[PDB]
């Protein structure tokens, strides 16, 4: 007999294609609540535990598969069942098909009840911790986590003892594994069980031979130091701190800088007045480029969260030297780090300190040579805006900005665009017309598409500030003269900059101005710039007066609608509806 | 119809795939507007002419947010959307729906990567089995790039195209006259067109690659004269600078993909044709990804 | 004394205009020798006694 779904109709799948394998386990439920449950527990089961099989692929998909098995194997009752399968899948030596079996396994862990979590997870995860292979012994340190709140006190004083075997073994990835899921263990146990058991263990993974395994060991720094009472720090965390601050390893010096805003948050603001401050300078003025990028990041965020009433003392008298050797860096990434994060020290350090101090820290990074340096430092230029004012900007800043507006990097004058509106906020019509306004111009013909986007776009909020007469002075004839230009990307630019502008000109402006040029354009040889006017004219529509569209926009609309090119015809016909 | 499809490019401009039966009435249209299309494509002369993109498609953005955005900017892209990129699916798939939404407005060519044998090896086929789990999307965007035009033709002046010259290829009505509904054959006509490079040589030569031809300023000088053209447009290489002017300004290579497979740092270069077919190339960086 | 491991593989590369002649393939006789010099190599390269081998190119 050839039909039992079990043996037969599953080997004879063996065959050179991977993805049939692929389908066939996808559609294992099928197969399953076709067989009874108890004849699905009695021969599908074993079977795919006894059986080996050498696809990567097939095999994460049977993981998968285990985690969404308990309806089909009898409920939750029955749930352990699937442990023998996905414990063979936690021994194989590919990495990911043993996450996938560990998610898989702490997933139906939910599945179980206490008294079975004791009677058959709890010994299956002392026999993957015993086992003979390291790939076990990695793969049951995941599973600690989802079994320890709902076990008996012996079971969780048993589970600690095993983790520490585990974390004190010999072979270097079941460290490493042991390592990286402690801060997940530890955030579950008992405080004092925590101070007893896991804490000296961790000093220890500190101090270890391998770099990894103290890399690790840092990354959950923070969590045990966020677990942990305030008062027991200093001779906790703080020593095991100060130790990998100070590791050869750059990795470990590293990743101990992009933790250490959490470091900060967690042991509270005296200790890290204390302690940590002298450990954040030293990442700054460290030898290797990495750690000090990863520090120099974390600048603004340190200093913002210390404690107000002692920490101008600690910016100027420890950071602020550092923070102007790191200006002049070597490494062009270090500097960029820095930039990112240099002006959010402006309201901290107030106006005076930012003027004397802060402002030549700016001037030199906004003219460094690397474009990552420019672009970062634009950015958060709103932060020095608000504190100092305008005065000084147009002092200090402005003929460093002008100079930014006709840089080779189209992202670096993208920020500078993107910061003229607060400036013309803050300026009079006599200075921007002066200075900014043809830099404004400027951009509208610029090679780079987004930069005449957001200057078109730019022009809005420039008219809003400054009036529409101010516009029909020094905006409107420069947009216009390029509706005359051979180039169609120019006259393009037109429609969109009379796209933006009618809806802030006015009725009169946009009637007597601007239309006779859209319509003008109607006649072009470029398909795209007569589509676009029928965009324009639609878009131009509801702020025209009402009565020069039937009269004049009408009949162009006309024309346009049976236009050679479809897409004319598109645009065309839809302005007539909308204009209805 | 229209609606459907500007919801499907706003959708892909956001790098989220179509279903499967999307892609699939996406390829029916596509199918059905390439059918109408000679293997010498006529473009008009305002266009912007893109080189290689290779499934990168935070740089076809950041190349959109350069040229502009289609319908307003006219495009030529000159084959090769897929494989050596993690986003192919998503690239092509919005380069075939604004080809089906905009057919004047955008030139697709065949690059040499738009075959069944390039796309199984180079990953195409991969991604497309990861992000549907079926390889139907992958069927049929490969039976639509049998479709694609081999050449294109700017003006009459500026032959666009992916490869290169073919030593039995002497006139463009032979491009015309070859029949293109096939997978890319290893030798021939057709694979030249896709798979030749210019090279500073004398005469033919053996390509380094296994398949085409490679030729020297003197083959593309009597490519030029014989068949009136000014300029042949050209990708299917890496250039640091993004562009690259050869043969004595008969040959320009435009490649489209900067940090080509995320590890070249290449520039990338698109060439902007305006209406009087003065040009002007647009270097720019790779996108900066989140 | 003498080094004998290092052989000498002179081209000697007609390049008279009658080398102008196109094969029915599309390409000159002289591209033919190109490749011709370059399979050769190709071929030669399979040897690993081929490193070492000296390459002279002479012509008329
Ligand atoms: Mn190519
Ligand atoms: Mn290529």
């Amino acid at each position: 007999d050839s039909l039992y779904p079990i043996a037969v109709l599953i080997d004879e799948l063996r065959n050179e294609d991977v993805q049939l394998r692929l389908n066939s386990i996808k559609k294992l439920s099928t197969i399953a609540l076709a067989l009874g449950v108890e004849r699905t527990r009695s021969e599908l089961l074993p079977f795919l535990t006894d059986t080996i099989y050498d696809e990567d692929e097939v095999l994460l998909a049977l993981a998968e598969q285990l985690g969404t098995f308990t309806t089909l194997v009898g409920g939750p009752e029955y749930v352990h069942c699937l442990l023998p399968p996905l414990e063979s899948l936690a021994t194989v030596e590919e990495t990911v098909v043993r996450d996938k079996a560990v998610e898989s396994l702490r997933a139906i862990s939910h599945e179980h009840s206490p008294s079975d979590l004791e009677a058959h997870f709890v010994p299956l995860v002392k026999r993957l911790a015993g086992g003979d292979w390291f790939t076990s012994r990695t793969s049951a340190c995941g599973l600690f986590s989802v079994c320890y709140p709902r076990v008996s006190s012996a079971v969780k004083a048993e589970l600690r003892q095993y983790f520490r075997n585990l974390c004190s073994d010999d072979t270097p990835m079941v460290r490493r594994a042991a390592a990286s899921k402690l801060g997940e263990f530890a955030k579950v146990l008992e405080l004092d069980n925590v101070k007893s058991e896991i804490i000296p263990m961790f000093s220890n993974l500190a101090s270890d031979e391998q770099d990894s395994v103290r890399l690790l060991a840092v990354e959950a720094c923070v969590n045990i130091a966020q677990l942990l009472p305030q008062e027991d720090l200093e001779a906790l965390v703080m020593p095991t701190l100060r130790q990998a601050a100070e590791d050869k390893s750059w990795r470990v010096r590293y990743m101990v800088a992009d933790k250490f805003t959490e470091l900060q948050k967690a042991v509270g603001p005296e200790i890290t007045k204390t302690d940590l401050v002298p450990a954040f300078q030293n990442l700054m003025k460290d030898c290797e480029a990495e750690v000090r990028a990863a520090a120099s990041h974390k600048v603004k965020e340190f200093c913002e969260n210390l404690s107000a009433d002692c920490r101008e003392n600690v910016i100027m008298s420890q950071i602020l030297p550092c923070i102007k050797e790191l200006v002049s860096d070597a490494n062009q990434h270090v500097k960029s780090a820095l930039a990112s994060v240099i002006m959010g020290l402006s309201p901290i350090l107030g106006k005076d300190n930012t003027i004397e101090h802060l402002l030549p820290l700016f001037l030199a990074q906004l003219k460094d040579e690397c474009p990552e340096v420019r672009l970062n430092i634009i950015s958060n230029l709103d932060c020095v805006n608000e504190v100092i004012g305008i005065r000084q900007l147009s002092q200090s800043l402005l003929p460093a900005i002008v100079e930014l507006a006709e840089d080779a990097k189209w992202r670096v004058r993208l920020a500078i665009i993107e910061y003229m509106p607060l400036l013309a906020g803050q300026l009079g019509v006599e200075f921007f017309d002066e200075k900014l306004n043809s830099l404004c111009m400027a951009w509208l013909v610029d090679h780079v598409y987004a930069i005449r986007e957001a200057a078109t776009s730019n022009l809005k909020k420039l008219v809003e500030k400054f009036g529409k007469e101010w516009a029909h002075a020094t905006i409107i004839p420069k947009v216009l003269a390029m509706s005359g230009d051979p180039n169609y990307l120019h006259r393009m630019t037109t429609l969109f900059c009379i796209n933006v502008l009618s809806e802030v000109c006015g009725q009169d402006i946009t009637t007597k101005h601007m239309l006779p040029t859209v319509l003008r354009m109607a006649g072009d040889p470029v398909a795209n710039v007569r589509f676009n006017v029928a965009k324009s004219l639609q878009k131009i529509g509801p702020i025209l007066d009402n009565s020069t569209l039937q009269s004049e926009v009408k009949p162009i609309l006309e024309k346009l609608t049976q236009d050679q090119d479809v897409d004319v015809k598109y645009f065309a016909q839809e302005a007539l509806t909308v204009l209805s | 119809f229209t609606k459907e499809l500007d919801q499907w490019i706003e959708q892909l401009n956001e790098c989220k795939q179509l279903s499967e039966s999307q892609v699939k009435s996406l390829c029916e249209k596509a199918k059905e507007i390439l059918t109408k299309e000679s293997n010498v494509q006529e473009v008009r002369c305002p266009v912007t002419v893109c080189g290689d993109v290779h499934g990168q498609f935070h740089d076809l953005m950041e190349l959109f947010r350069i040229g502009g955005k289609s319908p307003d900017t006219n495009y030529l892209f000159m084959g090769d959307y897929v494989n050596r990129g993690y986003y192919s699916v998503e690239t092509v798939t919005l380069l075939v729906a604004l080809k089906v939404r905009y057919r004047e407005r955008i030139t697709i060519l065949r690059g040499n990567h738009e075959s069944r044998q390039i796309t199984q090896v180079y990953g195409f086929y991969d991604e497309c089995l990861r992000k549907y789990g079926n390889a139907n999307v992958w069927k049929y965007f490969t039976d639509l790039f049998d479709y694609l035009p081999l050449t294109a033709l700017v003006d009459g002046q500026i032959f666009c195209l992916h490869g290169g010259l073919s030593p039995s290829i002497d006139t463009l009505d032979h491009i015309r006259a070859l029949d293109r509904l096939q997978e890319v054959p290893h030798e021939g006509p057709m694979c030249d067109l896709l798979w030749s490079d210019p090279d500073d040589r004398g005469g033919w030569g053996i390509s380094p690659r296994g398949a085409g031809y490679t030729f020297g300023q003197d083959i593309s000088e009597t490519f030029n004269h014989a068949n009136g053209l000014t300029l042949v447009s050209r990708a299917h290489q890496l250039v640091m600078e993004g562009y690259n002017w050869c043969h004595d300004r008969n040959v320009v290579t435009i490649f489209s993909a900067p940090n080509y497979c995320y590890r070249c740092g290449n520039q990338a270069a698109i060439m902007e044709l305006d209406d009087t077919l003065k040009y002007s190339f647009l270097q720019f960086d790779p996108a900066p990804r989140r | 004394y003498f080094q004998s491991n290092m052989p000498i593989l002179l081209f000697l590369i007609d390049t008279s205009a009658s080398m102008n002649q196109r094969s029915h393939l599309g390409t000159t006789y002289l591209d033919t020798a190109k490749g011709a010099v370059e399979t050769f190599m190709k071929l030669r390269a399979r040897d690993p006694a081929s490193r070492g081998d000296r390459y002279m190119l002479v012509t008329f």
